[PDB]
């Protein structure tokens, strides 16, 4: 497998880039959900 | 300062440079052959192998 030396590093790099892209996308989605959200401290979901 | 926009631009450039370096490095892989150099193949062996 070392005679194909670049191969497993390339696959690992591509998968790592894909997974980091998924993580960045999840962070962006969470930021969009939480963007500009202001809630009161008095807010109690068990009663309201 | 280490801001995200310049990081993104340099990431574009560095990703391109890494992809080209990786493609160039594929010329020095052997893929199971006795050598990665076609000169070595054509000098060390007669045509059938």
């Amino acid at each position: 497998l070392s005679e194909y030396g670049t191969f497993c590093d390339n696959i690992n790099s591509i998968l790592d880039e894909v997974n980091g892209l998924l993580d960045t996308t999840q962070l962006h989605v969470a930021d969009t959900l939480m963007q500009g959200v202001t809630l009161s401290s008095n807010l109690n979901t068990n009663l309201h | 300062a280490p801001n995200s926009a310049l990081a993104k631009i340099q990431s574009v450039v560095n990703s391109n440079a890494q992809a080209l370096n990786s493609l160039l490095q594929q010329l020095f892989n052997k893929f199971g052959a006795i050598s990665s150099s076609l000169q070595e193949i054509l000098s060390r062996l007669d045509p059938p192998e």
